[PDB]
């Protein structure tokens, strides 16, 4: 044990640490937050000038120049690396161990692909 | 009072009628005796821990002379019980989320 | 509940008399109150009557719930409508209570 | 169920080691604790305009790591003993204090 | 008493490397927050594998920066792919 | 329907009466003080212009015995002729003429007058009891209380004598002594805080004091019955032990001791039902 | 001291008297009962 | 009286039955069968409970109405 | 700690911010006040021994928790202005009603209490009875309506959520004020390009989510 | 004869006892009314 | 009175079936998603994940 003083010192001092790793936290949300929407809004807007995407009030429809779109160019991406990388993905059933050494593999995997 | 203790004594008589018609109501009433016999018993026949012990020692069972330190022992070893089953608890939840941290 | 009911009016009747009574303090008892006690003192000598089959049963009507009567008749004067009143209960009921 | 749930689970000797290397930075760093709970506490700094704090909660930060590490050799040695105290705890006090002179 | 209330408040801690410098774990908490494009694509299966893998907030945090690494490099391999 | 007003008047009037607690009234109109002042409660529940009006007379002291009934009946006598008062003895044995004399629930005749002319002495009826006329109470309550007691002897088996006296010995007849002396008075009972509260259902003191006598006879074998039905709801558990009973005793009798005796044999009749009563 | 404040009850408030004892029982019964549930609840 | 505070049970309420004494080693057992269903499942969720955040488990909020929960920049 | 009355900001291009900063400067000190005493307190039982401290305590100290975590609260938000409170009836209703029993922001007179007493003094009238008994009547709903009323801690609760929301709103909308200039020039051409009123956050899942299900890929 | 006499009375007075605890909170006190009349630390 | 239980048993069967029925309808009104080479190689239907893809229109090569 020790003495109370001394307990309330640490105290303030481990929510003072507490304080300031989730300030650091808050304003690194807040950065990817603004640059997120302002990219959704840039998509939404090339999107909807493209006649990709037809927008009425709170629903969405595919448009004539639908295959164009950046937002299908990405998920199509997105599945081209997570197959030709993450193979397992989805079908690892290794434990948390497992998991972490072929997450850490598919990462080396693709530094060296880049 | 005025023409108005006419409508006094009607709500004292209707009040009546309504009193009397949900006590005689035939299954109202007889809830109302089981219950009444359950209070009884619950109240009168209490799991008290003394008791009269009118009857001489040589008739007196020991199941009488052992309650006392039956419950005695058996409130106790819940309690031990229950603190160590606590404590081993969290130890396990601890070492299991230490693995688990991993 | 007739003893309970004569409890009740003799309470009744000492509530308004009470030195702590500062609420409503009436010298003359009301017409309703009055009607009651007539009504209640009738029947009492009604059911002290149909007791005479069983004399220690009528004894013990009229040592209990008598007892209620000669409170209440004690606390009323004797005056205007009050012989009106215990005409009922002063005939051989009233001596039983010494009065 | 009343109590709160904890969130990032530390082992036995990480929180003793946390512990007094909090009671050294309190001891040492108050100042900075100071900026920083300071340059935290209006609205601004607090909820809406976190980037201003910034410096000076690097500079707690910055502080806190390097109490915690104990660099110097006689500090090294008071926190294994403190350490060791506190292990055999499972009192103290005088090791804390010689480990909070050095 | 006291021991256990100073567990409880330290519980909220993230247990940092001790020879790690403020601005180094500053900098891993922005690359945690780290603002890609093929993200959202890849932060759906993400979470999706990770609901099972996830327990505690150290597994949690691991796990979230390992993807968001993985992600920031899809996305620099997007930006490099389709001009 | 009378309600408001009653409500109204009530409050008034006791708001109207708090200040004047004594109205005071004089016999008639005199400068010269050479006579003793004494307060008399006049209370005449016939005519309804009739209330407590508690007269101050002056009378010569030397004029008549100092005793209290003397000095009510010489001003009942020559000044005031309308007051009344029940007083038969004369000599403290009756209990007829109790009365409050001077704060205190005492028989009048056995009694003396304050001789401090100076200092006026204020004589009232018993107190907590229904006035019939001015310092006249009604012990109506109170005689159908000893209806209730059962003040007579009763055996349960005869003696095989059947020519002579009951064998009691001078202690066994002492066992009733001190008890047998009680004029009935009722001025411990009118003094009893328990009569107070709960007029009906407690005996009082008195009550108490003559049910301990009848069952403590030698001769009665109705002890155990007097303690079964003096033993019933508060009717002996209402009395405290207070002692204003025995204070307030012209007879010097000691009703809170003979409470006490009931009290102690109710208890241990209570244990002799356990204690006696298994098999 | 549930007896002895009946008793005071009775002794001082003339209208305290206008309930039966059947009543009073039901209201010594009812006590105890919320006063186990209190005992309880603060345990549990 | 004057002093009736006693430490004695009540002996309207010390009966016993006429099977022997009070039941209370039943009374007693089935209390403590009770206790261990009742005083296993609070220790079993104090001592299980691990708070973690992972931006998934937020998920958009509706009013009452269902709607998704919007309020307006001057409300 | 002791924060300065007077705020920094410009008013002129925040004003939200600005009166938010004010009045989190006006109330700073009562409630830092408040929030000391509670920690006192705590402090307090803690060093109790036995069971007048140290053994029943944090768990025997519930109301002491909410008390300082509702202070803590009401410290973080200067003012909470009464048309913000009807947007949290979009998801809570009598939050006005939860807040006023919980933050004593007036007088709280039992009103139903009141009616109900009068009510049985018509009948006190009518049926004639003492004038005591009509206002030990009137008083008993009265006292009734009191008791129902205070002690309410789940409505304690209610506005510690309510107040979790407001400051999330107020924080938000700080956020809009701040980048209005900047995405000024956004807004117009969206506004003109994109005939929606639901948030793009919402939209961009539905694009998300559509290109996910149909798309060439 | 009352089985276990010193344990019904130990039972009544300690149920006296708890009821009194647990009512009243007397062993569980506020300090916030000494908190202005106190010293801080630090 | 157990023909009329099983019988309210049957009738919400019936509705659950149908309610089952149009979510399957649903589902499988999605398009057709490839799975060929790794995709056929390592399928991402997984028991954890089986409800993800119930009634979900897959192409995948191999050899049966
Ligand atoms: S005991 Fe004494 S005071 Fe009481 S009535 Fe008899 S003589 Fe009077
Ligand atoms: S004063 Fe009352 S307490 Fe008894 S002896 Fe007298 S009746
Ligand atoms: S005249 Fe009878 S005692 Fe006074």
């Amino acid at each position: 044990m020790f003495s109370d003083f001394n307990m309330y010192e640490a105290k303030v001092f481990l929510k003072a640490v507490a304080d300031a790793q989730n300030t650091f936290r808050q304003t690194a949300q807040q950065e990817n937050q603004l640059a997120r929407y302002e990219s959704q809004s840039q998509s939404l807007l090339n999107g909807s000038t493209s006649g990709a995407i037809s927008i009425t009030g709170d629903n969405i429809q595919q448009g004539r120049n639908f295959k164009a779109l950046k937002e299908v160019k990405l998920f199509q991406y997105s599945n081209e690396i997570f197959k030709k990388y993450l193979a397992g993905f989805d079908s690892f059933s290794g434990d948390y161990t497992a998991f972490k050494k072929f997450l850490n593999e598919s990462v080396k995997k693709i530094e060296q692909d880049a | 009072n005025h023409s108005c203790q006419k409508v006094f004594e009607g709500f004292v008589s209707a009040l009546y009628d309504t009193s009397y018609f949900f006590r005689n109501f035939g299954p109202f009433k007889a809830t109302i005796h089981y219950a009444t016999y359950a209070n009884y018993l619950a109240q009168n026949w209490a799991p008290r821990v003394s008791y009269i012990e009118t009857s001489t020692p040589a008739y007196t069972l020991a199941k009488n002379k052992y309650a006392v330190y039956i419950v005695y022992g058996l409130i106790g070893g819940a309690l031990i019980h229950n603190y160590m089953l606590d404590n081993k608890a969290a130890q396990k939840s601890q070492q299991y989320y230490l693995k688990h941290r991993d | 509940e007739f003893y309970w009911e004569l409890k009740t009016i003799y309470l009744e009747l000492s509530r308004g008399v009470a030195t702590s009574n500062f609420h409503n303090k009436r010298e003359v008892t009301h017409s309703i109150i009055e009607s009651d006690i007539k009504n209640s003192i009738h029947k009492y000598i009604q059911l002290i009557d149909d007791l005479k089959d069983y004399p220690e049963w009528q004894h013990k009507v009229r040592e209990e719930i008598g007892y209620y009567a000669h409170m209440i008749y004690t606390s009323v004067n004797h005056d205007g409508n009050f012989p009106e009143i215990f005409k009922e209960f002063n005939k051989v009921d009233s001596l039983y209570y010494f009065k | 169920s009343i109590l709160p749930p904890l969130q990032y689970t530390y082992s036995n000797e990480e929180s003793l080691e946390l512990l007094i290397h909090s009671i050294k930075g309190n001891k040492d760093c108050n100042s900075e604790r100071k900026a920083f709970n300071l340059c935290r506490s209006t609205v601004l700094g607090k909820h809406v305009e976190p980037e201003k704090c910034l410096d000076k909660a690097l500079v707690f930060v910055n502080c806190f790591q390097k109490v915690r590490r104990d660099e110097s050799a006689a500090c090294q040695s008071a926190f294994n003993s403190t350490l060791e105290c506190g292990k055999k705890y499972s009192s103290c006090q005088s090791q804390l204090d010689a480990y909070l002179n050095c | 008493k006291l021991d256990q209330i100073i567990s409880y408040y330290i519980t909220p801690v993230r247990r940092f490397d001790k020879n790690l410098t403020a601005e180094q774990i500053y900098e891993q908490y922005q690359q945690a927050a780290q603002f890609n494009e093929i993200d959202a694509f890849t932060n759906i299966r993400f979470h999706r594998k990770f609901k099972e893998y996830i327990q505690t907030q150290e597994q949690s945090d691991y796990l979230y920066e390992k993807a968001k690494q993985i992600s920031t490099l899809a996305q620099k391999m997007f930006e490099k792919k389709f001009p | 329907s009378i309600c408001l007003e009653s409500i109204s008047g009530t409050i008034k009037g006791l708001q109207k009466a708090n200040y004047v607690v004594e109205h005071n009234p004089n016999l008639t109109s005199e400068e010269k003080k050479h006579l003793k002042q004494f307060l008399v409660y006049r209370y005449n529940p016939a005519d309804p212009h009739d209330q407590p009006k508690y007269v101050s007379y002056w009378c010569d002291i030397k004029k008549f015995p100092p005793m209290f009934l003397d000095a009510i009946l010489y001003i009942k006598n020559e000044l005031d002729p309308t007051l009344s008062i029940r007083r038969s003895c004369r000599e403290g044995i009756c209990g007829s003429c109790a009365v409050n004399c001077d704060g205190l629930h005492t028989l009048a005749c056995i009694s003396g007058f304050n001789r401090d002319l100076s200092k006026p002495t204020i004589i009232t009826p018993l107190g907590h009891m229904f006035i019939l006329k001015d310092l006249v109470v009604d012990m109506t309550n109170f005689y159908a209380q000893y209806k209730m007691i059962e003040p007579y002897l009763k055996r349960k088996t005869p003696k095989p004598d059947a020519n002579k006296e009951y064998p009691q010995s001078p202690e066994q007849r002492a066992l009733l002594d001190g008890l047998y002396e009680c004029v009935l008075c009722a001025a411990c009972s009118t003094s009893c805080p328990s009569y107070w509260w709960h007029p009906d259902r407690y005996l009082g003191p008195a009550i108490l004091q003559q049910a301990y006598r009848w069952i403590v006879d030698s001769r009665d074998e109705y002890t155990q019955e007097r303690i079964e039905r003096i033993a019933e709801d508060v009717r002996l558990d209402d009395c405290q032990q207070i002692g204003m009973c025995s204070f307030t005793c012209p007879k010097g009798l000691n009703p809170q001791l003979s409470l006490k005796n009931l009290m102690d044999m109710v208890k241990d009749f209570r244990q002799k039902r356990i204690e006696q009563e298994v098999l | 001291m549930f007896k002895e404040l009946i008793h005071i009850f009775r002794t001082y408030f003339i209208t305290f008297r206008y309930l039966k004892k059947s009543n009073i029982n039901f209201l010594k019964n009812l006590s105890y009962t919320l006063i186990a549930y209190y005992l309880i609840i603060n345990f549990m | 009286a004057r002093l009736w505070w006693t430490l004695d049970p009540s002996k309207y309420y010390l009966k016993q039955i006429s099977s022997g004494g009070r039941n209370e080693i039943l009374f007693t057992v089935l209390g403590v069968t009770a206790a261990y269903w009742y005083f296993g499942n609070k220790r079993c969720e104090h001592y299980w409970r691990r708070q973690i955040d992972n931006c998934q488990s937020w998920s958009r909020a509706q009013n009452i109405n269902g709607n998704n929960l919007t309020v307006k920049q001057y409300f | 700690v002791r924060l300065n009355l007077k705020s920094n900001v410009d008013q002129n291009e925040y004003p939200f911010l600005a009166k938010w900063d004010k009045d989190m400067r006006q109330n700073y000190e009562e409630y830092q006040n408040r929030i000391d005493a509670t920690t006192y307190h705590l402090q307090r039982s803690q060093r109790g021994i036995a069971v007048f401290g140290e053994w029943m305590y944090p768990r025997y100290f519930q109301k002491d928790i909410l008390e300082l975590e509702v202070l803590r609260r009401k410290q973080q938000l200067g003012k909470i202005y009464p048309e913000e409170v009807s947007s949290y009836t979009q998801i809570n209703p009598d939050i006005a009603n939860d807040l006023n029993l919980t933050f004593n922001a007036k007088l709280l007179w039992p009103v139903r209490g009141m009616t109900v007493g009068a009510g049985f003094f018509a009948f006190a009238h009518l049926f004639n009875l003492p004038y005591s008994f009509r206002l030990g009547l009137f008083v008993l709903p009265t006292a009734v309506e009191l008791a129902f009323t205070w002690g309410n801690k789940t409505s304690q609760f209610k506005s510690i959520e309510f107040m979790d929301y407001l400051l999330q709103y107020r924080v938000s909308k700080a956020l809009l004020e701040k980048n209005a200039k900047h995405f000024a020039e956004k807004k117009a051409a969206y506004q003109k390009e994109i005939n929606s009123s639901q948030s793009v956050q919402d939209l961009y899942n539905q694009l998300i989510t559509l290109v996910s299900e149909q798309a060439p890929s | 004869p009352i089985r276990n006499i010193q344990f019904a009375r130990y039972h009544y007075l300690a149920a006296v006892t708890v009821f009194t605890y647990f009512a009243t909170r007397c062993c569980l006190l506020d300090y916030k009314k000494y908190y202005p009349l106190a010293s801080v630390k630090k | 009175i157990g023909t009329l239980l099983y019988g309210a048993n049957q009738s919400s069967k019936a509705r659950e079936n149908k309610v089952a029925t149009e979510t399957r309808k649903e589902r499988m009104a999605k398009p057709t998603i490839q799975l060929t080479g790794a995709d056929s190689q390592n399928p991402p239907f997984t028991e954890k994940n089986i409800n993800d893809w119930l009634y979900k229109t897959v192409s995948i090569t191999g050899r049966p």
